[PDB]
RNA sequence: UUGCCUCCUAAAAUGUAACGGAGGCGCCCAAAGGUUCCCUCAACCUGGACGGCAAUCAGGUGUUGAGUGUAAGUGCACAAGGGAGCUUGACUGCGAGACGGACAUGUCGAGCAGGGACGAAAGUCGGGACUAGUGAUCCGGCACCUCUGAGUGGAAGGGGUGUCGCUCAACGGAUAAAAGGUACCCCGGGGAUAACAGGCUGAUCUUCCCCAAGAGUCCAUAUCGACGGGAUGGUUUGGCACCUCGAUGUCGGCUCGUCGCAUCCUGGGGCUGGAGCAGGUCCCAAGGGUUGGGCUGUUCGCCCAUUAAAGCGGCACGCGAGCUGGGUUUAGAACGUCGUGAGACAGUUCGGUCUCUAUCCGCCGCGCGCGUCAGAAGCUUGAGGAAACCUGUCCCUAGU
RNA sequence: AAUUCCUUGUCGGGUAAGUUCCGACCUGCACGAAUGGCGUAACGACUUCUCAACUGUCUCAACCAUAGACUCGGCGAAAU
RNA sequence: AAAACACAGGUCCGUGCGAAGUCGCAAGACGAUGUAUACGGACUGACGCCUGCCCGGUGCUGGAAGGUUAAGAGGACCCG
RNA sequence: CUGUGGGUAGGGGUGAAAGGCCAAUCAAACUCCGUGAUAGCUGGUUCUCCCCGAAAUGCAUUUAGGUGCAGCGUCGCAUGUUUCUUGCCGGAGGUAGAGCUACUGGAUGGCCGAUGGGCCCCACAGGGUUACUGACGUCAGCCAAACUCCGAAUGCCGGUAAGUCCAAGAGUGCGGCAGUGAGACGGCGGGGGAUAAGCUCCGUGCGUCGAGAGGGAAACAGCCCAGAUCGCCGGCUAAGGCCCCUAAGCGUGUGCUAAGUGGAAAAGGAUGUGCAGUCGCGAAGACAACCAGGAGGUUGGCUUAGAAGCAGCCACCCUUGAAAGAGUGCGUAAUAGCUCACUGGUCAAGUGAUUGUGCGCCGAUAAUGUAGCGGGGCUCAAGCACACCGCCGAAGCCGC
RNA sequence: AGCGAAAGCGAGUCUGAAUAGGGCGUAUCCACACAAGAGUGUGUGGUGUAGUGGUGUGUUCUGGACCCGAAGCGGAGUGA
RNA sequence: GUUACGGCGGUCCAUAGCGGCAGGGAAACGCCCGGUCCCAUCCCGAACCCGGAAGCUAAGCCUGCCAGCGCCGAUGAUACUACCCAUCCGGGUGGAAAAGUAGGACACCGCCGAACAC
């Protein structure tokens, strides 16, 4: 016989690129996804493929708003 | 007989195996039920025959439920080939049974025809099974 | 148990010999085999050749003319007769590239269908195997599709290593110890006869077999004389083992009545080994009945198909023409007029029309009168007074009152051989 | 199957504990 | 089948194979992009004209159930879905800090001149809801450039910037340019990889069983037993590819065997649907026996004439350093078929080298040596083995 | 059929018993007219069947002699 | 060792004669000291009855008017 | 046919064509040279010891038994704890599980039974017995890798505190040198297969072998214990053992086991344990013996070959409760013969059925030879549980 | 002495109309300030940057390239 | 500082929602009367936008009470599970659900500005 299947595409890495607590620099990318299963929080934009990055530096934490979970950019003072 | 309408999928991986039914493990339905001891794939052949062995022994009257449905596809590779070239299409309809499963039950007034019919069901079944009542 | 999908269906009457009427009875008796798988006649056509065409069967121009109809059908049933060699079988699937059915293979997956009994299904299954051998390497889903048979230069020059023998004649060794297995395996029912067989046979329990064309009523006639619950249905093959019941009569002797599997016409003459369990039913039988419906399809074409195989196997078995009885029964409700020409062809007309009618009492004394007989006209006159003179006599035998108005006058009874001989001791 | 049946229920041992190379 | 995307496999991070289960993609966009501002979709009636299941715009009702340009998902009702206004953010030119990242491809673009609107102020945009829709380098095209210009002036040519040309789809892309046969074959390798045999599995096969619906004349279990279930054996076809390709000779017959019992002839049993004579069936039993021919290489199988019967299997489908070569499987040739041919056939046919002085074990016989507590000799017991074991007709008993 | 898978095609001959052989039918999977079709006397270490005779081919093997084998003396290898 | 090759016989094709064909770069040679009733090539294969249809594909043999069609001194124009 | 002398020579000769012959070689002779051809292939590669010590994976590949780079080794430098373990804390997830009336898909019954078919009044007016499809669904209880209202455990990312820290001989970076890129089995999670394979493909800060000796599994790479620096004729132990082979223990206590179970399996049966219930039993006589009981309309009708108690056919629902059922069992033409139940006394302790509750049982099966404890042997256990004592046991640990 | 593709400029240079930022360079390190906490920069001041020839060793390049081994290919000759 | 106040916001955005029973407009919130104007309908002054307070708390909004639908939801137990013991069976330690049960809940908090008070 022969099966039609045998195909699949290359895993894209998706997924939390930096969790809850990671301290980040202005720019790093927060989260890969394909829609908005993270939605922007403050200090966190949304790119063109949806990702979550920082647009401030500091400390990522996950919320939620409005039943949405949400990425934040806590800022970290300067000790 | 007893064959799905429809499958969303046609060729799936074998049901597992492990584990106590969580449901459907009481006679819900009848006076007396076929609950079962070990896990094992009732093929609905082997339903049919348990259900035509049980409808013939009570003979005219009572009421017999069917459980499970052998809804679980197997496949089978065409015979005598090798390994690979893909899965094979279906080939027979199982129903993933686990211990403490109620496969059949059934509403009879003799209580000893209930039993015997209960037991040929469980004979021409592939595992071990014991009748169980309502009564509890 | 090699079933195959056909719903719906377009018929096609091959007519290679004989009469167009001949040739649409053929058709009409495929498609009820088809109905019998499973299906739905939408109409049939005609068709009118010489020999078949050694590879195409049906010839290139017809075969174009039916996957016309083919791919205008959008199914896989299409209906022609016949028996196809593997050649045929071949050309028609390259020219059609569906499934068309043939006679063989029909009545054989039909006998699959059908099969409840181990002896049945076994019968079946080397029917299959005596089929299926000649469609070997050659016929359409063949072993040797371009994939099989490929051990072959093993041993150029020589090696350690090499099977010996063809492998196409490996191949069919297969299937040649299959079947002398399966030949081997026939199992001797005269043992389960043999309670009726010498005992009884010669215990005068003499043996009446209904013996006809399929559908035509045989277990029904069964169930009817001997209040069985014999499997009716109008499907082909509706009965599979030829099961026997009791049936008495005024004269008793328990006329061990059996039914049989029909016969259609030209059967596949593989499954003989499968008939054999009616044939020799024939063979050992002393009062053949042929069962005819009252509407039922041709004036007499079915009494020649199954005579044909009747004088076949009695002519090759032993010198006989055992009693055969055409009684034309089952004719109540047969809504049709045109009987009275046939009753002329042959005088018979006696009702029991599935016991709507019950007008047998005509039957039951043929069926009888032809062929029973003992040791009839003894005088047991006996006093009266020891209790043991009318001992056994009303119980193995049967009276038929006689003289017998008291005990003390002329005692007469037709009982067996065994019982009295010179017992009537004056 | 014998040999096979053998050498595979030779792994239910104590001093194997049950398990053994190649089944 | 080969590249790309999506899912599940995938074992709640990422990743993760199979000739695993499913599909999509080699596009569509001048609006389906940008931006501003508005709106929500399905499903039923109080009810409707031709009007129906479905049109209407019937909102009259009804809580985010449809729709996303397109596969799949992740998302989207806050809308990313539906509408309009303007417009061309593919900021094109320059580019943040950052990050996703075997080596060869992605996310934000915060800032800059110059824009787009809507507007009103605030405001957002580097084609698309997102991930596919593509192809390195080399070679050359074509435009622009304040670059070089083989003595100088230009020029040719080159360079830069921007772009273009590959179903290079075998999609990391041997060449710009390429199909077959080999049985005439050859060499380098492989038990990394098939055919025989061994091994594992036991689907298939083979022997049985378990319940007993039925068949057996009334009478599940005399004989059988479907629908289903459970295993044995490892003699079939297979699956795997584990030793062997610095060679394990391959069928059939012959010779010689040896073993198992799942017994083709003794024992009783029962049951017998055993009256008798004969049968069937299982139970026990492997002592011995179990053929001669015709057809075919033939194993088998059919047949012939017999017999108590002409048993089934294992032993490398026992046995070619024991034999034969009938077929199979080199080279010659012909036929049929396939091939525009060399050739091929999983078809037919005729013809086609069967090597070896036995070292070791093994076995059949035979010696020599030494033992058996002095050296000899006759006769010996018998631990232990080896051999053999077959059975048929006719008479009476009794025509009981 | 040197060609036919179905195929041991069907029928008749020949045998006691004929997957072989001969003659026909021929529904030619897949004969075919100068890679010639069909016949053909003669010819053939060709292939294939039959019969007579003949016989150790065989039933079923026995015996005899030579050459080895075996023993003795001399010379004296080999593959592995 | 044959059923294969050859064979005598056939048919087709080529060849006007230091022929065609072949060996040679060439000269030359063979063909043949021959002449189309001869040579070479192809196939078939005594002999007998015959070799039926088809020139669509591909070769070969002729050429029907066109179109496509390199190599040149046809050299406008254009460019340094 | 043959002698002698000649001619044709290698991509060539010769060939009544076999790919034949051309100096024992011919599908392109031979010799020399190019030349030490080239071979991702096979083989071989030679002294020692000290330290460390892999890989059989990913990606790509005219690639798949090769190679590049990465991964993993080593040696130098540089950083120095950044590594790793454990606790705590911040995280995201959608697996196991579960649920599905929370979606997408497969299922018991009443409800409406709506859209409908016959009956329907036969009218298409109108309405119900409506066993019928009986829908969307209403309401009551069940499955999925590509279902999710949910949802762990681990794992992973990060932070923190410690631990390890005369070391893991850690992590990271850059260099020199690599080898590896055929893995195997075992446990767990999975795909393909028949949820076979000692099968195949994956995951596994999983292990071991590979590359690992030593002890135990009998023998036995992958199983268990345990990682060999050397020497001791010392000791304690691990797994496993402890009757003799073979070193203690034919250990102690309480039980079970009757088959050699132990020392192979899917099973029908209960007669071994203990259970725990349960009708009647009390020595207010229970299961039992001896135990008069044998024609009530008793051939009861059914019906008739008799249908006698009795082929059969549902019945006989009754009493001085005497102990007898219009009588189920053997019969027997049919009666008859002789009894099942209960009884009337002696009745001289228990008597049956039950989930078998759970232990431990018994029914089973290849071919060289016991043969499925390693052997002898073991049930007077040397078998099996539960306890409890010792030791024997390695290259382990300790001692020197 | 680098940057760039050069007119080239030069501790700078290339990109860019755009002193807009980046690329690559200015050994390294220390102090001072100015700044910004976007991961540190900017200058200023200090010490002054280290190659290159032999040669050992390990890899490596071109050669036979650690050694052995084809079938075969070519040139020129030898053989009827 | 008090309100059956109006807005702007927060909650790991329903314990908040939906539905029901009753109540008020003081300032406000609204409905509401018109389209002359800014502005608007792919038609409509319905909406948006613009002027007024004629009328009304009937609606919206808000207050109290209903646990009816939805929402949350333990604790136990179980399933599952990391590690470990265990010769197939299982077991231990640590974590621990989903469902269901008890129940909770008819929201809570912050800022302004309103009317009155001060
Ligand atoms: C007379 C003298 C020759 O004898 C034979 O001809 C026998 C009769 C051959 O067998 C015959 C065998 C035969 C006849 O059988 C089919 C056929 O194969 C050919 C013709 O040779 C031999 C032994 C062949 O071996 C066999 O080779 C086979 C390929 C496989 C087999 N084994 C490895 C599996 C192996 O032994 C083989 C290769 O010639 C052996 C090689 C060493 C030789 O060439 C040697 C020199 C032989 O010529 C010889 C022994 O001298
Ligand atoms: N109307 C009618 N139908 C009849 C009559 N006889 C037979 N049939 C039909 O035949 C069917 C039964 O066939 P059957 O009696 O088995 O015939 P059969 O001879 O046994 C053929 P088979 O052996 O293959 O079953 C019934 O369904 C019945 O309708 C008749 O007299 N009248």
């Amino acid at each position: 016989s022969s099966s039609r299947n045998g195909r699949d595409s290359a895993a894209q890495r998706l997924g939390v690129k930096r969790f809850g607590g990671q301290v980040v620099k202005a720019g790093e990318i927060l989260v890969r996804q394909r829609g908005t299963h993270f939605h922007p929080g403050v200090n966190v934009g949304r790119g063109g493929d949806d990702t979550l990055f920082a647009l401030a530096p500091g400390a990522v934490e996950f919320g939620a708003k409005r039943g949405r979970k949400t990425v934040n950019i806590v800022p970290v003072a300067r000790p | 007989m007893l064959i799905p309408r429809k499958v969303k999928h046609r060729k799936q991986h074998h049901p597992e195996q492990r584990g106590i039914a969580s449901g459907g493990t009481s006679v819900s339905f009848g006076d007396y039920g076929i609950q079962a001891l070990e896990h094992a794939y009732i093929t609905n052949r082997q339903i049919e025959s348990a259900r035509i062995a049980i409808n013939r022994h009570i003979k005219r009257g009572g009421k017999v439920w069917i459980n499970i449905f052998p809804d679980r596809p197997l496949t089978k590779k065409p015979a005598e080939t090798r390994m690979g070239s893909g899965k094979g299409s279906p080939e027979w309809w199982v129903a993933n049974v686990k211990p403490g499963r109620v496969l059949f039950e059934l509403s009879y007034p003799d209580e000893k025809t209930a039993r015997d019919a209960l037991t040929r069901a469980i004979h021409k079944l592939p595992i071990k099974a014991r009748i169980v009542t309502r009564e509890e | 148990y090699r079933q195959l999908r056909l719903e719906r269906v377009v018929l096609v009457g091959v007519w290679t010999e004989g009469s167009a009427a001949d040739a649409e009875a053929s058709l009409a008796e495929l498609a009820a085999l088809a109905e019998t798988a499973g299906s739905e006649v939408l109409e049939g056509l005609i068709q009118r050749r010489d020999k078949p065409d050694p590879s195409t069967y049906i010839g290139s121009g017809k075969a174009a003319e039916l996957r016309e109809v083919v791919l205008a059908t959008g199914a896989d049933t299409v209906i022609c007769d016949g028996e196809l060699s593997p050649a045929q079988l071949n050309a028609l699937e390259k020219a059609v590239k569906v499934k068309v059915i043939d006679r063989t293979a029909l009545i054989l997956d039909i006998f699959a269908q059908h099969a409840t009994s181990r002896e049945g299904k076994a019968q079946v299954s080397l029917a299959q195997m005596e089929y299926m051998l000649p469609r070997l390497r050659g016929w359409g889903e063949s072993m040797s599709r371009q994939a099989g048979g490929r051990a072959g230069g093993a041993g150029g020059g020589v090696g350690t290593r090499g099977p010996g023998e063809t492998k196409i004649e490996t191949d069919r060794r297969r299937i040649r110890e299959r079947m002398a297995k399966l030949r081997r395996e026939i199992r001797d029912m005269k043992k389960i006869r043999d309670t009726q067989r010498g005992s009884r046979r010669r215990s005068e329990i003499p043996s009446v077999a209904i013996v006809g064309y399929t559908n035509a009523g045989k277990s029904s006639l069964l169930n009817a004389l001997t209040g069985a619950g014999v499997l009716v249905e109008n499907a082909l093959f509706a009965t599979l083992e030829p099961t026997t019941r009791r049936g008495e009569f005024e004269d008793g002797r328990p006329f061990v009545l059996t039914d049989t599997v029909g016969f259609v016409r030209h059967l596949p003459t593989q499954l003989v080994e499968a008939f054999r369990s009616t044939l020799e039913e024939v063979v050992d039988a002393d009062l053949l009945i042929h069962v005819v419906d009252g509407s039922d399809v041709n004036p007499l074409a079915q009494i020649n198909a199954v005579r044909t195989v009747i004088n076949e196997v009695v002519a090759e078995y032993d010198i006989a023409p055992p009693p055969e009885l055409l009684v034309v029964n089952k004719i109540d409700a047969a809504t049709g007029v045109g009987l009275a020409q046939l009753r002329r062809a042959l005088p018979d007309a006696v009702f029991v029309s599935a016991r709507t009618g019950d007008g047998l009492d005509k039957l039951r004394s043929r069926m009888g009168e032809l062929v029973e007989s003992t040791d009839a006209t003894v005088d047991v006159t006996i006093p009266y007074d020891r209790g043991d003179l009318v001992a056994r006599v009303h119980t193995d035998g049967h009276v038929d009152a006689t003289e017998h108005t008291d005990a003390g006058t002329r005692i007469k009874a037709r009982v067996p051989a065994p019982l009295a001989a010179t017992l009537r001791e004056y | 199957a014998k040999r096979g049946r053998k050498k595979r229920d030779r792994k239910h041992s104590k001093a194997n504990h049950g398990k053994r190379p190649n089944a």
